[PDB]
C-alpha cells in the first residue's frame, strides 16, 4: 500500500497470514481455513519489462 | 614471473648490408593520420545499457519515468549529440520528429519492477515493512 | 566517416552550377526553371552527412 | 496447527497433536523448524523450564 505507516496494513489484509499458538477465539478461526488463498493468484503480462 | 595488475576492484667483420640505406619519399594517399583517427571511432565499443536491471541489493536502477516518456527523451538526446558531431546548430539527420507515428515505441527506465509492478517504493523497502508486521516481544 | 576517408569519390556542387550556366544577376523573376533548381539545391552547402 | 490450552487448578497444560489430540508438556516430539520459527516468543516462554 502507498503512503504513509503502511506497516499495519499488511495485518488487516491476510487475516491467514498470523500465526496460531492460541486457543483463543480469534486463533481458532484462523486454525479452520485454507492456506493457498492469499495475495496474488493471477497475472496478464503482455510485455517484457 | 612478475605480477599483473588487475583492472577492476574485486571481492577483497663489416656489418653494412647494401639494402639497409633509407632514401624513400613516398606520401601515402589516403594519409596513414588522417585513416588512423577515424578508425579509433569505429573502435570504441557499444554502450551499456543497464537501466532498468536490479541493483546488488535488488532494487532496480534507473529514474522513475513513464515507458514511453522515456524513449522520446532519448531520442532528443540523439538529435542534439548529431549535431554536436556535425560541428553544426542543426542536424541534417534526425532521431526525432521523423514522419513515422511511433506511439506504441517502450523504452526501459527504472518505473517498473521485475514483477510488473510499479517501483513508487522501494523493493527493499518493501520486504522490510512487510515482515516487521510479524514480530513479537518479550512479556513484561 | 570512416566511409569518407577510404573513399576515392569526391563530392564537388560547381559541377552542377557550371554545367546550368545560367548567372541572369537580379532576375525581374525567379520563373526562370535554372534559377528556381538552383535555390532549390543550395550547392553553396558543403554537408553531406 | 499448534495450538495451546494453558491446564485449570493443576491440571497440565496441551498442546494439539497433527491427528486432533491434545498431548501433555512431555514425551518425544517432531518438530518442523517453521514451527518454532513462528511462534519463537510464546514457544520459549512456556517449553524452556
Amino acid at each position: 500500500l502507498p503512503g504513509p505507516d503502511a506497516e499495519k496494513w499488511y495485518s488487516i489484509m491476510y487475516p491467514t497470514r498470523m500465526g496460531t499458538p492460541n486457543v483463543s477465539k480469534i486463533c481458532n478461526f484462523v486454525a479452520s481455513c485454507v492456506r493457498n488463498r492469499v495475495g496474488r493468484f493471477d497475472r496478464a503480462q503482455m510485455m517484457n519489462g | 614471473m612478475k605480477r599483473i595488475p588487475r583492472k577492476t576492484k574485486g571481492k577483497s667483420p663489416a656489418t653494412t648490408e647494401p639494402g639497409t640505406s633509407n632514401r624513400e619519399q613516398y606520401k601515402a594517399r589516403p594519409g596513414i593520420a588522417s585513416v588512423q583517427r577515424a578508425t579509433e571511432s569505429a573502435e570504441m565499443p557499444m554502450k551499456n545499457n543497464d537501466e532498468g536491471t536490479p541493483d546488488k541489493k535488488g532494487n532496480t536502477k534507473g529514474d522513475l519515468v513513464n515507458e514511453h516518456s522515456e524513449a522520446k527523451d532519448e531520442a532528443d538526446e540523439a538529435t542534439k549529440k548529431q549535431a554536436k558531431d556535425t560541428d553544426k546548430s542543426k542536424a541534417q539527420v534526425t532521431y526525432s520528429d521523423t514522419g513515422i507515428n511511433n506511439a506504441n515505441e517502450l523504452s526501459r527506465s527504472g518505473n517498473v519492477d521485475n514483477e510488473g509492478g510499479s517501483n513508487q517504493k522501494p523493493m527493499s523497502t518493501r520486504i522490510a515493512e512487510a515482515t516487521s508486521a510479524i514480530v513479537s516481544k518479550h512479556p513484561a | 566517416v570512416l566511409l569518407q576517408r577510404i573513399s576515392p569519390l569526391q563530392i564537388d556542387p560547381t559541377i552542377i552550377s557550371n554545367t546550368m550556366s545560367t548567372v541572369s544577376e537580379s532576375t525581374t523573376q525567379t520563373l526562370s526553371p535554372a534559377s528556381s533548381i538552383l535555390g532549390k539545391l543550395r550547392p553553396s552547402n558543403s554537408d553531406f552527412s | 496447527d499448534c495450538r495451546i490450552s494453558f491446564g485449570m487448578n493443576g491440571a497440565a497444560p496441551m498442546i494439539r497433536d497433527e491427528t486432533g489430540l491434545m498431548v501433555p508438556f512431555e514425551g518425544n516430539w517432531i518438530f518442523p523448524l517453521a514451527l518454532w520459527q513462528m511462534n519463537t516468543r510464546y514457544f520459549n516462554q512456556q517449553f524452556d523450564a
